[PDB]
């Protein structure tokens, strides 16, 4: 069936479309990503490694905030991730001027993903090459999705995406509990992210950033290095 | 596998963009090299200027071009395309200050050039522009700021880089220059740079071949040094 | 084979076979000079008749932008002449909206980033045509720009386009532009362009002359024939 | 055990690293540290040779082009 | 071939793009309804019941459209929302242009033209979502509506969309008594079907979702069964299987 892996506007005979399947590969080819919600928040955990000591860590940041109390977390291409996250700011802007309120998660996630589907639909146009990890509290309860370029949206528990994710679900249902707590969210985003890590996790080479009710924030470097030290 | 290379839009069975690889290797058709370093207080930019004919007025060859008074830039790879990505950084900036009133950060100017970049690696409609951006300027609460950012449409902050043909050398160069915690001085900014490039090149550079600008924080103004500059520079990194 | 059946795909080694190909149609055309005086710019080229019947200036390489740039296009006549119409038009844009001359320099690279833009389509082929841009103000001096199908456009003291553009360079270097006038350098033009001429498979040509500086008030205009004649002699004098 | 090694060098540094290596990646670890040790007309394999060999190995990334990640 | 876009021919006459959206159809999960006298439902299987997903919406199969309609789905994800946000526009479009609940059937046709559309256009490929309806209306009343990817559709008792819909369907029209089935009937029917539908034993509730449409005083509530009632109807269909061995 090489002959229907080209286009994007048609159906292989088996009734698959292959370039979702190879945007995914693509996805699943890109730097680990593990997010797991808490009773009482979310944690979201991706590593940042350069190749050098060249770039600077700070400059360009994984995890980004779309609103007070949403954040976003990638693992694939980071230039589909700028013009993603850049169009989860302008969808949740336009639900505030809308309805005065900061905008569900659930909804969010829903208009992100029609956003992503939205390139899925013609020739010429290339699915968005990234997934995302979508944090959120809302009406007192913690919200994790995860959209990928298919335009699918669920609403996973604790998941690892990117490089080795297979390695990082299999640490989850085994020190994942339903009844844990932010610190506990922090600690097991910190080993699901060290079993896909390799070399020393550096305050510069993992960044996390929880999502609880007080809104979202990225952690500073100092409070990734003592959650580190606590866990090392 | 090889049938995917033909459309910026189909993805390969591995998950990737042979047409984006492709124009990053157009980069290395021009030939040069250029690094950038960033000191405490300074950014330093060199580059290749190579003029192959008497004929050629060279001071319309020159690789640096002024973005704004505060921002600066050299860029590396097919010259017909990297003058167009100026021209649009130009306008970027320009609208930028129109639209918000203060200066466009680098950051910003060239993340929004990126992402120009991402939307034409996108949406099959034009070839990416095959050239390397590197920016410069001074930036009020980070000090010396230089983001190296691609036809892929990633941009990144730097504390040194280098874009061309001969890019990987002067990085590993760079990585065993900036390990040893040094104050990072104009004088010494500009002779790492001019170190760089050299002994990536094994060439003894004579004065009219670099081209060099810098921005510091004490006259936070693009300068394009010329050759007087440029030789005293040379003699006091030779001793 | 395979990439280079449109201008918008990248060569697996990075290059951009289209633009190539067209700067090999700008190969397979006639040398065009332009030569840069101490005062001035001087454009001469070699203008082949292909048949007896047209007449004596016939479809002519030699385009007036402005009232003092210059055009010495060498390659495809049509691509050359559409090229002229949008230099004209751009100095024209300038010059009404911001009321004085468009620049040489500024006017180089408007009209390169439109010859650029046409190499970034599949829909569009780049330009068959390589063209140089010349012009003298006192303001600014005496300029001389060369752009080739790429896009690529920088001054030139002397440059040199069509079928013999190396040899054409290679006298042109024994030449000292920094210091000539607009006088004799155009008999000098006239004898690198009778140098460069096959004259066994090109069997005859026109030679037509052009011209800015000083002497013609900062304007741009065909080469007076009562120099031009004397241009011809001195090209006659020197043996080939 | 083959190799003359050094009382120095304590492979417990090295196996303890988080680095995912194949055992293709330790002989080569291993190769690449007697090189070093030989290049510089030594008998002897010391710790600096073979953190060098290790790091060397284990960059594997290359290219990778900077947006796949 | 004769696949390489939707708007080709075959020499047959056959749109091979439209049947290729079609026979991909039974990728999807199991879906099923049955119409009763008293009401309607709708019955969906749970494919992904990863203990690490959490399940938010409890509708992610069966989507509620208008105060007195409601639509199982089973096809591409991206495709079944932009059919349902779609349905829902319908809904309301003509609920403010005719301020009456739409008759299912207007609704219906609404989808299947715009699917239609998109298999007869050029560069656009055919909606591979193949979605039931219910609804009550007061020219028919209740209804089961079948939408297939080329915008096909049907009048149906009760019918099975995604993996094994054909032993699903061939076991409903044996087994269906036709005017004497009750709500109750018709969700014990769902259960004995989707118990050998899916190859799954014991039929978990947790995999399975089973919405219900009621006519109560005019008002037409469209309730989604929670886990208790379907462990309920799991337990009943368990106790009916052991009463049924019993005369072995």
């Amino acid at each position: 069936e090489r002959g229907y892996s080209f286009s994007l506007t048609t159906f292989s005979p088996s009734g698959k479309l292959v370039q979702i399947e190879y945007a995914l590969a693509a996805v699943a080819g890109g730097a680990p990503s593990v997010g797991i919600k808490a009773a009482n928040g979310v944690v979201l955990a991706t590593e940042k490694k350069q190749k050098s000591i060249l770039y600077d860590e700070r400059s360009v940041h994984k995890v980004e905030p779309i609103t007070k109390h949403i954040g976003l977390v990638y693992s694939g291409m980071g230039p589909d991730y700028r013009v993603l996250v850049h169009r989860a700011r302008k969808l949740a802007q336009q639900y505030y001027l809308v309805y005065q309120e900061p905008i569900p998660t659930a909804q969010l996630v829903q208009r992100v993903a029609s956003v992503m589907q939205e390139y899925t639909q013609s020739g010429g146009v290339r699915p968005f090459g990234v997934s995302l990890l979508i944090c959120g509290w809302n009406e007192g309860r913690p919200y994790l999705f995860q959209s990928d370029p298919s335009g699918a949206y669920f609403a996973w528990k604790a998941t690892a995406m990117g490089k080795n994710y297979v390695n990082g679900k299999t640490f989850l249902e085994k020190r994942y509990n339903e009844d844990l707590e932010l610190e506990d969210a922090i600690h097991t985003a910190i080993l699901t992210l060290k079993e896909s890590f390799e070399g020393q996790m550096t305050e510069d080479n993992i960044e996390v950033g929880i999502c609880n009710e007080a809104g979202f924030r990225r952690l500073t470097p100092t409070e990734v290095k003592d959650y580190l030290a606590a866990i090392a | 596998s090889a049938g995917f290379d033909r459309h910026i839009t189909i993805f390969s069975p591995e998950g990737r963009l042979y047409q984006v690889e492709y124009a990053f290797k157009a980069i290395n058709q021009g030939g040069l090299t250029s690094v950038a370093v960033r000191g405490k207080d300074c950014a330093v930019i060199v580059t290749q200027k190579k003029v192959p004919d008497k004929l050629l007025d060279s001071s319309t060859v020159t690789h640096l071009f002024k973005i704004t008074e505060n921002i600066g830039c050299v860029m590396t790879g097919m010259t017909a395309d990297s003058r167009s990505q100026v021209q649009r950084a130009r306008y970027e900036a320009a609208n930028w200050k129109y639209k918000y009133g203060y200066e466009i950060p680098v950051d910003m100017l060239c993340k929004r050039i990126a992402d120009i970049s991402q939307v034409y690696t996108q949406n099959a409609e034009m070839r990416p522009l095959g050239c390397c951006m590197i920016l410069i300027g001074i930036d009020e609460e980070q000090g010396p700021q230089v983001y190296k950012c691609d036809p892929a449409g990633y941009y990144c902050g730097f504390k040194a880089t280098a874009a061309g043909v001969k890019q990987t050398e002067s990085t590993s160069f760079l990585e065993k220059k900036v390990k040893k915690k040094f104050d990072w001085t104009f004088e010494q900014t500009v002779e790492t740079a001019i170190t760089c490039l050299s002994t990536v090149l094994s060439i003894d550079f004579k004065p009219s071949e670099i081209e060099v600008g810098v921005v510091t924080v004490e006259n936070p103004k693009f300068r394009i040094l010329t050759e007087a500059e440029i030789d005293a520079h040379l003699v006091a990194l030779a001793e | 084979t395979g990439y280079d059946l449109s201008a918008s795909t990248f060569s697996p080694d990075g290059r951009v076979f289209q633009v190539e190909y067209a700067m090999k149609a700008v190969e397979n055309s006639s040398t065009a000079i332009g030569i840069r005086c101490k005062d001035g710019v001087v454009f001469g080229v070699e203008k082949l008749v292909l048949s007896k019947l047209y007449e004596e200036g016939s479809n002519k390489r030699l385009f007036n932008v402005d009232r003092h740039v210059g055009m010495a296009v060498a390659g495809l006549l049509a691509d050359a002449r559409s090229l002229a119409d949008i230099a004209r038009e751009e100095a024209s844009n300038f010059r009404s909206n911001f009321g004085y001359n468009i620049p040489l320099k500024h006017l180089a690279d408007r009209v390169a980033m439109y010859v650029h833009a046409y190499t970034l389509y599949s829909a569009v082929r780049p330009f068959g045509c390589s063209f140089m841009l010349g012009s003298y103000s006192v303001n600014d001096g005496a300029q001389l720009y060369m752009i080739d199908p790429s896009g690529v456009s920088y001054g030139y003291w002397g440059c040199a386009i069509g079928k013999a553009r190396q040899a054409a360079k290679t006298e042109i270097e024994k030449l000292q532009m920094k210091e000539m006038t607009c006088r004799d350098i155009v008999k000098e033009v006239a004898k690198i362009i009778y140098i460069v001429h096959d004259e066994v498979k090109d069997k005859a040509f026109e030679l037509e002359l052009s011209w800015v500086g000083e002497l013609t008030n900062g304007r741009h205009e065909i080469v007076p024939k009562d120099i031009r004649e004397e241009a011809e002699k001195y090209a006659k004098e020197s043996l080939k | 055990s083959k190799m003359n090694l050094s009382e120095e060098v304590d492979l417990e540094d090295y196996v303890a690293r988080p680095d995912k290596i194949s055992g293709a990646d330790i002989n080569s670890i291993c190769q690449e540290s007697g090189m070093l040790a030989v290049r510089e007309n030594r008998y002897i394999v010391l710790a600096k040779d073979f953190e060098k060999a290790y790091k060397t190995v284990i960059k594997k990334d290359e290219q990778e082009h900077e947006f796949y990640k | 071939r004769y696949d390489s876009r939707t708007t080709i021919f075959s020499p047959e006459g056959r749109l091979y793009q439209v049947e290729y959206a079609m026979e991909a159809i039974g990728h999807a999960g199991t879906c099923l309804g049955i119409l009763a006298n008293d009401g309607v439902l709708l019955a969906a299987e749970r494919r992904n019941i990863h203990k690490l997903l959490d399940e938010v919406f409890f509708s992610e199969k069966i989507y509620k459209l208008n105060e007195d309609m409601a639509c199982s789905v089973a096809g591409i994800t991206s495709d079944a929302n932009v059919l349902t946000n779609e349905l829902r526009l319908i809904a309301q479009r003509y609920l403010l242009q005719y301020q009456e609940p739409i008759p299912c059937e207007q609704l219906v046709t609404a989808l299947c033209d715009i699917k239609q559309a998109y298999t007869q256009f050029g560069g656009k490929r055919p909606f591979g979502v193949s979605l039931l309806y219910i609804g009550w209306d007061k020219h028919y009343g209740f209804q089961l509506y079948q939408s297939d990817p080329s915008g096909n559709y049907g009048g149906w008792k009760a019918t099975c969309i995604g993996n094994n819909s054909a032993a699903a369907v061939s076991m409903l029209k044996q087994d269906y008594k036709e005017g004497e089935m009750t709500l109750k009937s018709a969700l014990a029917l769902a259960i004995k079907v989707l118990n050998k539908t899916m190859d799954v034993s014991k039929l978990s509730a947790e995999k399975v979702e089973i919405a219900t449409l009621t006519r109560e005083n005019g008002k037409t509530v469209i309730r989604v069964l929670k886990q208790k009632e379907v462990e309920q109807l799991i337990k009943k269909h368990e106790e009916e299987e052991a009463k049924a061995e019993r005369e072995k």
